[PDB]
C-alpha cells in the first residue's frame, strides 16, 4: 500500500522502514520573491548533500538500509529488537539515540576508511 | 481446565527449578505460542516470557522457557527468596485469545526460618457497648507459612464460635495469619481462664488471658 | 545473534522543528489580472493544479501559534513587497506647500 | 510505562448488571489493546476479551459473548507520545459465579504476534454478586500492647469487627506515617459477614506527641470513619517499659 | 514540511491529534484591517476564541467566526479626478469636482445576524469566565485613528468606520440593518510608518465593496475585582495578529532522514 | 591518532593516506555580506560535485582509495613504491604527476564505460 510522504509517521519502525523510498523521493525537486526562491533552492541541495556526504564517508551510498561493523553500545538504547521495530516509532526512537548520534557517526567514519585501507591489501596480494 | 500445569515444584536458594505446562493438541503446543506469568495471590501479576523464549523488559537472565512439540515448560534459575509464589501460563496466538491453565505454587527451600512476633489485643471498653464480646489474636513474621490455632475451656476444647483463617505472604517475604473468637459477656467474672494456642514447627507460642479486668 | 549491530537508514520519517525561508505560490488568474497592478504576483511561483495534503495517522504534534515564525516572515514579506512597489511611484515633495 | 487506575468495589444483587471503568495515563491509549481478566475463585483466572481503542475491534470468549460488551472512550492527549484515555466493560447478566476480582490490562506491543498480550495491569476491581444487603463497618480501638519488654517495643492499631462486603482501606493520618505499615486480612463469620484488624509498631516513650487517626473508608456504600486509640493498656509488660 | 492541524476544535496551542503534512499553506490573502478581520477562512463547527494568555488582559483575543456576517460598504459620492503636471514625467492626481450629492461613507451589517453571532461568542466566552457571568460589549477606549476604528481598503481608498454601534451590548446568563459611518483618507501612514507616507490617488466614480466578517480582535478590561461583569472592547495595533489568525493551522519543520538503529546484521568482509 | 584537517600535510603519502576521511569530511557544511555568502555556498557544492563527477565516471564512487585497470606509465613518475608512499608527501607528489593528470583521467574515463559495456554481456549470457 502507498500512504504518502511522511505517512508512516505514527507507524512502527518496521512498517516505516518499508516506505523509505517515498521520504527519500520527495526531497529534491519537490525581485522580492526571487531571492527567497534562490536561498531555498540552495538550502535544499546543501541539506541533501550533507546526508549523501555521510552515507559516502560510511559505506552506505546504496543506500536506504545499510549494515555496518560498529556494534551497538547497549548504553545507547539497550531495548530489545521487537520493542523498537515492531513497537516504537522513529519520531520517538530518534530522541533516545539523539544524545550520541554524532559520537556514533564517528565510529562509522573510521570504520569505513579502515575497510578501504584493508581491501587494497587484498587486491594487492591477489 | 484444559491447559495442564503442575501442582507444585521445589528448589534451594541459588538453585534451579522447572514447571510443565502441557495440554491436548486442541490447546498446546504445535502451531501455538505460550506465555508465562508470576501472579501473587491478591496482587497484580507480572509477565515473564512470551513467544516461548522471548523475555519481557525487566527480566533477569535466569528466567528461561522452552516449548516442546507436546509440552511447554518454564525454568527459573538463581532462586531468590521472593520467587516463592504462584505462577500461570497461557495459550495464545495473534488473532485468538488467552487460555489460562490450572495453577502452580512454587515452594523455595534452603531458606532460614523465623520466630513469630505475637501481640494479642483484648477487646476495648467501647466494643462491649453493643453488646458483643470477642478477641483479637494476631501473629506475624514466621516461616514456614503454616500454623494451627486452638483453644480451651476448663480442661476441654472449645466447640463453638471459632473463625480461623489462612496465612499470606508479606512485603518482607514472611507470612502472617489472624484468628478471632466470640465469648458471652456473662462468662467474664464467672469463667476463670482461657488459652489462645497458636502452634508452630520451630517453637510454640500462645497468648493466654484470664478475665478479671 | 545476541550481539546487535547498528544499521543506518535513509528516508526515515522524522522531523525537527525549524525556521526557514519559505516561498510564495499564486494562481494563473492572478497573472491574468494583468494591468501591471497586483504586487509580486509575477515573481511569485504558481500553485498546484492537483494539491495533496497527506494525512499522518497515529501522530500528535505540539502546535503554538503565538510562537510561530511564518507569520513574522509573512508580516515582513508584506511590508517589503509593498515598500518596493513605491520606488517607481512619484514623489509628492512639492505638494508640501 | 504509565499507570492504569480503576473503579472501586461495589455490590449488585443477582439478576442485575454492572459496569467497570479503567483510566489510562503515561502511554498512548490508542497505541495498545485493552484486555480484561477476572480472578474468580471457581475457574481460577479467566480472560473475558479485549478491544482496540484505535480500530474498535472486539474479541471476547464464548463464555462472555452473549453476556458482556466491551466499551472504550475517546483519547485526550498530554504530549505527542502520551495521553489520557479510559475503557469499560458492561456485563449484562449476573450469576453466582461472577463473584470475584476483575482486572484491566493493556497490550504488549503495537505490532507482532503478541500484540494484545496483557503486559501492564491495573490494581484490581472487586465484585460480590450477592442477595445480601450492605453492612457498615463497626470500628473500635485496640488497647496498646508490647512484644518484647526488654527490646524496647510497643504496638497499637484499629479494629473492624463486622462488615460486608470487602475490601477496606488502611491509611494513617491522611497518609503521613510510613512506618510499620501492617495489616491482617478478614475472616468470614458463620452467618456470612467479614471481620478484620490492623496494627502498627511504635515506641513506648511517645504518647501525647503521637497522633492516632486511621482515616479508613468502605466505598461500596459511601461510608467514612475516623478513630483514635487511647493510652489505657492491657498487658502489664507495656507499663513496665515506661 | 508544513504540518496542518486538521482538528476542528483547536485553540492553537498544544498537542494536535489530527495532523497532516503539506507543501504549501492555503490561499492566505493579506487583508490588512483593524477591529474586525474580513474575508478570512472561517471555523468549521464552533466560534473559536483564541488567545496566548486569556487570564491576562494585556493579551488580545482572536475570535474566529463560524458563520460569515456580510458587511456592505461604500463611498456614495461620484468623485472626479484631474491630473496635474508636476513635470516632467511627474504628475499629481488631484481630486476634482464632486458630481451629485455630498453624502457620507458608511457600512451596513444585519442587526439580526450580528445579534446572532455576538450570541455565539458569549456562549463560548462563558466557558472561560463562568456560567453565571455578564459579558457586555463596549467601544474603543482611546488611541490612534489607526486603531480606534475599523480600518480597511475598499475600491482603492482607505476607510475608518466607527464601530460604536457594533460594540454596544450586554448579555445575561439566561427588518433593517446597522448603518455605521466611516471616514476616508488619502495620505496614509500604515504599518506604524515614520519616515515615509503614501498618497492614495482619487478613485474616480462611486465605490462599494461587499465582504464577510471572519473574525475580531477583542480586548478585555483589566480592572476586574472578581466582578462577573468583565466587559470587552475591539482592538488592533499589531498587524501580526491578522496573519496569526490565518496561520494558526501551520508549523514549519526540518526533515532529517538519516536514521540509525540496531538490527542483527553485519556487513560483509 | 587524530591530527586534524590537513594535519598530515607534511606526512608521508602512506601516513597521509590514512587520514583521508578527515579531509573528505570538512569539505561541505564546514545585503552586502548576503551575496558573498551565496556565491560561496554554491562554489563549495560546485567544486565538491566536480570531484564526485570524476569518481563516478570512473568506478570509484566508494570511495577514498580505488584501484583501476589503467597501468602506470613509468614516464609519469618512474619512482619506486617505497620512495613515494614511505617517503614523499602529497604536496610534493602532486607537482610531479601534475603534467599528465588530465591525460591520466582520460584513460580512466574510457576504461569504466568499457567495464560496463562488458558486464552487461556477462549478466546477459548469465
Ligand atoms: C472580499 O471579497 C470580495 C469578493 O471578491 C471583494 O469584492 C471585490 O471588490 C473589488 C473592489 O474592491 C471588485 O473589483 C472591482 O469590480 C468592479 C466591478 O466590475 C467587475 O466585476 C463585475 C462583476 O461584479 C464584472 O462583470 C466586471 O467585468 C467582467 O467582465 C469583463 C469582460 O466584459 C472581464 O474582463 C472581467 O474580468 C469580468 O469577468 C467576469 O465575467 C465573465 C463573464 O462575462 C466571467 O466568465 C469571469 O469569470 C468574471 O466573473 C468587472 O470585473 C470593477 O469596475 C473594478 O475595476 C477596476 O479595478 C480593476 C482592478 O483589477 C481594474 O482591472 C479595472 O480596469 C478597474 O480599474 C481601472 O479602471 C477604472 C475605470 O475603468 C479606473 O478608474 C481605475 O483607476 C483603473 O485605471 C474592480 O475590478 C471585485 O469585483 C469584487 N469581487 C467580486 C467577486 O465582484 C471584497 O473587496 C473583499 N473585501 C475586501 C475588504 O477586500
Ligand atoms: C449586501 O448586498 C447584497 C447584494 O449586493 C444584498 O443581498 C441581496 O439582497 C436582495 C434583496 O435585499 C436580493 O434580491 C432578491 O432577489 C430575489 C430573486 O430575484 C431573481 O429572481 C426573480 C424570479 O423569482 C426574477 O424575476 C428577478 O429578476 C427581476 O428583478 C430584477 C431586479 O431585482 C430586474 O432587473 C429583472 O429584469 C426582473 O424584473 C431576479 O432575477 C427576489 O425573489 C427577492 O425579492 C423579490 O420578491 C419579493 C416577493 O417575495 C418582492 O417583494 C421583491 O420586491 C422582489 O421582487 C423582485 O422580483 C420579482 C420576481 O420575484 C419581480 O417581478 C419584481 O419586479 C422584483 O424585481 C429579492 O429581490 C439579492 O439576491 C441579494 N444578493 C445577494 C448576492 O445576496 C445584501 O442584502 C446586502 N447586505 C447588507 C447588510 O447590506
Ligand atoms: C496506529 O496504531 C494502532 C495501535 O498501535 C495500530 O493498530 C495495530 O495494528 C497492528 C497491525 O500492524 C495489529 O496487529 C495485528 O493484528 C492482526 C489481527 O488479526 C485478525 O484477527 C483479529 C481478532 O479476530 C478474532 O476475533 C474475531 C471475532 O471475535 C474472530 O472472527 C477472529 O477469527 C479472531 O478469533 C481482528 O480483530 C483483526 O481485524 C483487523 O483486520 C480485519 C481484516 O483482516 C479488519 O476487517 C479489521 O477492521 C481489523 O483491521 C484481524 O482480522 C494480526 O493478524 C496481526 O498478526 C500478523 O502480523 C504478525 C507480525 O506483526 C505475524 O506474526 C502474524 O502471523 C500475522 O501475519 C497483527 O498481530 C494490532 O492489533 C493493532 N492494535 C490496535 C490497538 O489497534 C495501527 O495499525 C496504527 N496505524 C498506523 C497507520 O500507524
Ligand atoms: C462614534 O460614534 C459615537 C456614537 O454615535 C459618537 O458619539 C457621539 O458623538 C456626538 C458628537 O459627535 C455626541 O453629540 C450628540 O450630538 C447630537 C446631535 O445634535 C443635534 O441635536 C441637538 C439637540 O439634541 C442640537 O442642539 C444639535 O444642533 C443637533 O441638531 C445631540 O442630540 C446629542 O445631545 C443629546 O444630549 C444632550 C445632553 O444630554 C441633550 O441636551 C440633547 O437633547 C441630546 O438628547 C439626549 O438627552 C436627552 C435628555 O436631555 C434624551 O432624552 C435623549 O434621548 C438623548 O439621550 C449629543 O450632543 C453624541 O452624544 C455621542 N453619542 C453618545 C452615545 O455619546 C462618537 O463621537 C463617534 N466617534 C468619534 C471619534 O466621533
Ligand atoms: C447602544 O444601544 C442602546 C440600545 O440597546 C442605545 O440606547 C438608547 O439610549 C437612549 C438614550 O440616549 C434611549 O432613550 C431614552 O433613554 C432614557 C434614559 O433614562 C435614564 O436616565 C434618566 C436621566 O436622564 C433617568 O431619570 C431614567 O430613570 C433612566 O435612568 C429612558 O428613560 C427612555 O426610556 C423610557 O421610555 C420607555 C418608553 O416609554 C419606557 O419603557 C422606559 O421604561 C423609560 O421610562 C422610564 O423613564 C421615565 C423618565 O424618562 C420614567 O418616567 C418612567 O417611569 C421609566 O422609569 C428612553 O429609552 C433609547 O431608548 C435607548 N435605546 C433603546 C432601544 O432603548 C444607545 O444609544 C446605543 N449607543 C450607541 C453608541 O450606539
Ligand atoms: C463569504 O461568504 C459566502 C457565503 O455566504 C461565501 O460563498 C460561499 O463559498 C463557499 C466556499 O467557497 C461555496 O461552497 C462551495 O460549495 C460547493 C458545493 O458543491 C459540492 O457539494 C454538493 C452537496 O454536497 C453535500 O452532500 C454530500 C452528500 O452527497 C455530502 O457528502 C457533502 O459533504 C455535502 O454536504 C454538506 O453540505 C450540506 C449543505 O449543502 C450540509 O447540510 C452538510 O451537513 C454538509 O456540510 C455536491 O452535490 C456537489 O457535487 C459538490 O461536491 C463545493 O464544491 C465547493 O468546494 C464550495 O464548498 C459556496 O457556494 C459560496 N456561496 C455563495 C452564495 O457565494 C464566500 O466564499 C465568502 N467570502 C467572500 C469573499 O465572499
Ligand atoms: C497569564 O498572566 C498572568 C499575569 O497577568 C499570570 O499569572 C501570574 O502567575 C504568577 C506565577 O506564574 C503569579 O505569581 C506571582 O509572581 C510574581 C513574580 O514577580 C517577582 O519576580 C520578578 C522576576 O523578575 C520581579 O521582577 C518582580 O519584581 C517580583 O519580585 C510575584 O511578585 C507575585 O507575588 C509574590 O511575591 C511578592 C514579593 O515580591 C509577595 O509579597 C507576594 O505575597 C507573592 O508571594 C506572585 O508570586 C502571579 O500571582 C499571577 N498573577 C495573576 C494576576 O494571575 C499567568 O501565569 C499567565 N499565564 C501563563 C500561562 O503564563
Ligand atoms: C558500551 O558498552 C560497554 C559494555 O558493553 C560499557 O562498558 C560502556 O560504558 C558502553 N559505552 C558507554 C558510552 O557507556
Ligand atoms: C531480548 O529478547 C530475546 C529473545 O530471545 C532474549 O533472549 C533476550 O534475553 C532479551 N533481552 C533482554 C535484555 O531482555
Ligand atoms: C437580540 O435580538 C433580540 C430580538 O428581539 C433583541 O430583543 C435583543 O435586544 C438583542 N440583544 C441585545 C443584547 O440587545
Ligand atoms: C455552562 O452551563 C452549561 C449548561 O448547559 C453547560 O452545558 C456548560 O458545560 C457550562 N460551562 C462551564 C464552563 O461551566
Ligand atoms: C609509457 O611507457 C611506454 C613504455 O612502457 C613508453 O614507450 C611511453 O612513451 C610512455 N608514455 C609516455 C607518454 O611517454
Amino acid at each position: 500500500v502507498f500512504l504518502g510522504f511522511l505517512g508512516a509517521a505514527g507507524s512502527t519502525m518496521g512498517a516505516a522502514s518499508m516506505t523509505l523510498t517515498v521520504q527519500a523521493r520527495n526531497l529534491l525537486s519537490g525581485t522580492v520573491w526571487g531571492i527567497k526562491q534562490l536561498q531555498a533552492r540552495v538550502l535544499a541541495v546543501e541539506r541533501y548533500l550533507r546526508d549523501q556526504q555521510l552515507l559516502g564517508i560510511w559505506g552506505c551510498s546504496g543506500k536506504l538500509i545499510c549494515c555496518t561493523n560498529v556494534p551497538w553500545n547497549s548504553s545507547w538504547s539497550n531495548r530489545n529488537l521487537s520493542e523498537i521495530w515492531d513497537n516504537m516509532t522513529w519520531l520517538q526512537w530518534d530522541k533516545e539515540i539523539s544524545n550520541y548520534t554524532q559520537i556514533i557517526y564517528g565510529l562509522l567514519e573510521e570504520s569505513q576508511n579502515q575497510q578501504e585501507k584493508n581491501e587494497q591489501d587484498l587486491l594487492a596480494l591477489d | 481446565s484444559v491447559l495442564t500445569q503442575s501442582a507444585s515444584v521445589s528448589g534451594s536458594l541459588g538453585q534451579s527449578v522447572t514447571i510443565s505446562c502441557t495440554g491436548p493438541n486442541s490447546v498446546c503446543c504445535s502451531h501455538k505460542s505460550i506465555s508465562w506469568y508470576q501472579w501473587p495471590p491478591g496482587r497484580a501479576p507480572t509477565l515473564i516470557i512470551y513467544e516461548d523464549n522471548e523475555r519481557a523488559p525487566g527480566i533477569s537472565p535466569r528466567f528461561s522457557g522452552y516449548k516442546s512439540y507436546w509440552s511447554a515448560y518454564l525454568t527459573i534459575s538463581d532462586l531468590r527468596p521472593e520467587d516463592e509464589t504462584t505462577y500461570y501460563c497461557c495459550s495464545y496466538t495473534h488473532n485468538s485469545g488467552c487460555v489460562f491453565g490450572t495453577g502452580t505454587k512454587v515452594s523455595v527451600l534452603g531458606q532460614s526460618k523465623a520466630n513469630p512476633s505475637v501481640t494479642l489485643f483484648p477487646p476495648s471498653s467501647e466494643e462491649l457497648q453493643a453488646n458483643k464480646a470477642t478477641l483479637v489474636c494476631l501473629i506475624s513474621d514466621f516461616y514456614p507459612g503454616a500454623v494451627t490455632v486452638a483453644w480451651k475451656a476448663d480442661s476441654s476444647p472449645v466447640k463453638a464460635g471459632v473463625e480461623t483463617t489462612t496465612p499470606s505472604k508479606q512485603s518482607n517475604n514472611k507470612y502472617a495469619a489472624s484468628s478471632y473468637l466470640s465469648l458471652t459477656p456473662e462468662q467474664w467474672k464467672s469463667h476463670r481462664s482461657y488459652s489462645c494456642q497458636v502452634t508452630h514447627e520451630g517453637s510454640t507460642v500462645e497468648k493466654t488471658v484470664a478475665p478479671t479486668e | 545473534a545476541e550481539n546487535l549491530w547498528v544499521t543506518v537508514y535513509y528516508g526515515v520519517p522524522v522531523w525537527k522543528d525549524a525556521e526557514t525561508t519559505l516561498f510564495c505560490a499564486s494562481d494563473a488568474k492572478a497573472y491574468e489580472t494583468e494591468k501591471h497592478n497586483v504586487w509580486a504576483t509575477h515573481a511569485c511561483v504558481p500553485t498546484d493544479p492537483n494539491p495533496q495534503e497527506i494525512h499522518l495517522e497515529n501522530v500528535t504534534e505540539e502546535f503554538n501559534m503565538w510562537k510561530n515564525n511564518m507569520v513574522e516572515q509573512m508580516h515582513t514579506d508584506i511590508i517589503s513587497l509593498w515598500d518596493q512597489s513605491l520606488k517607481p511611484c512619484v514623489k509628492l515633495t512639492p505638494l508640501c506647500v | 510505562q504509565g499507570q492504569l487506575v480503576q473503579s472501586g468495589a461495589e455490590l449488585k444483587k443477582p439478576g442485575a448488571s454492572v459496569k467497570i471503568s479503567c483510566k489510562t495515563s503515561g502511554y498512548r491509549f490508542n497505541f495498545y489493546h485493552i484486555n480484561w481478566i477476572r480472578q474468580t475463585a471457581g475457574r481460577g483466572p479467566e480472560w473475558m476479551g479485549w478491544i482496540s481503542p484505535y480500530s474498535g475491534d472486539k474479541n471476547l470468549a464464548p463464555a462472555f459473548q452473549d453476556r458482556v460488551i466491551m466499551t472504550t472512550d475517546t483519547e485526550v492527549p498530554v504530549t505527542s507520545f502520551t495521553s489520557t484515555g479510559a475503557a469499560y466493560m458492561e456485563i449484562r447478566n449476573l450469576k453466582f459465579d461472577d463473584t470475584g476480582t476483575y482486572f484491566c490490562a493493556k497490550g504488549l506491543l503495537r505490532d507482532g504476534s503478541s500484540t494484545w498480550l496483557p503486559y501492564l495491569w491495573g490494581q484490581g476491581t472487586l465484585l460480590t454478586v450477592s442477595s445480601a444487603s450492605t453492612k457498615g463497618p463497626s470500628v473500635f480501638p485496640l488497647a496498646p500492647s508490647s512484644k518484647s519488654t526488654s527490646g524496647g517495643t510497643a504496638a497499637l492499631g484499629c479494629l473492624v469487627k463486622d462488615y460486608f462486603p470487602e475490601p477496606v482501606t488502611v491509611s494513617w493520618n491522611s497518609g503521613a506515617l510510613t512506618s510499620g505499615v501492617h495489616t491482617f486480612p478478614a475472616v468470614l463469620q458463620s452467618s456470612g459477614l467479614y471481620s478484620l484488624s490492623s496494627v502498627v509498631t511504635v515506641p513506648s516513650s511517645s504518647l501525647g506527641t503521637q497522633t492516632y487517626i486511621c482515616n479508613v473508608n468502605h466505598k461500596p456504600s459511601n461510608t467514612k470513619v475516623d478513630k483514635r486509640v487511647e493510652p489505657k493498656s492491657c498487658d502489664k509488660g507495656l507499663e513496665v517499659l515506661f | 514540511a508544513i504540518l496542518k492541524c486538521k482538528d476542528k476544535k483547536f485553540n492553537g496551542t498544544g498537542p494536535c491529534p489530527s495532523v497532516s503534512t503539506v507543501q504549501c499553506t492555503h490561499g492566505i490573502k493579506p487583508v490588512v484591517s483593524t477591529q474586525l478581520l474580513l474575508n478570512g477562512s472561517l471555523a468549521e463547527e464552533e466560534v473559536m476564541i483564541r488567545s496566548e494568555n486569556i487570564t491576562n488582559n494585556a493579551k488580545n483575543i482572536l475570535v474566529q467566526f463560524n458563520t460569515p456576517v456580510q458587511i456592505n460598504c461604500t463611498r456614495p459620492n461620484n468623485n472626479t479626478r484631474k491630473s496635474i503636471r508636476i513635470g516632467p514625467g511627474q504628475a499629481f492626481y488631484a481630486t476634482g469636482d464632486i458630481i451629485g450629492d455630498i453624502r457620507q461613507a458608511h457600512c451596513n451589517v444585519s442587526k439580526a445576524t450580528w445579534n446572532e453571532t455576538l450570541g455565539k461568542v458569549v456562549k463560548q466566552l462563558r466557558k472561560h469566565f463562568g456560567n453565571n457571568t455578564i459579558i457586555r460589549f463596549a467601544n474603543s477606549s482611546g488611541g490612534d485613528l489607526e486603531v480606534t476604528t475599523h480600518s480597511f481598503n475598499c475600491g482603492g481608498e482607505f476607510f475608518y468606520c466607527n464601530t460604536s454601534g457594533l460594540f454596544n451590548s450586554t448579555w445575561i446568563s439566561n427588518n433593517d440593518s446597522i448603518t455605521l459611518p466611516c471616514r476616508i483618507k488619502q495620505i496614509i501612514n500604515m504599518w506604524q510608518r515614520i519616515g515615509q507616507a503614501m498618497y492614495a490617488p482619487p478613485i474616480q466614480g462611486v465605490i462599494r465593496c461587499v465582504s464577510n466578517i471572519t473574525g475580531l480582535i477583542l480586548t478585555r478590561d483589566g480592572g476586574s475585582t472578581n466582578s462577573t461583569t468583565e466587559t470587552f472592547r475591539p482592538g488592533g495595533g499589531d498587524m501580526r495578529d491578522n496573519w496569526r489568525s490565518e496561520l494558526y493551522k501551520y508549523k514549519v519543520v526540518k526533515i532529517e532522514p538519516l536514521g540509525v538503529a540496531p538490527t542483527r546484521c553485519k556487513r560483509r568482509v
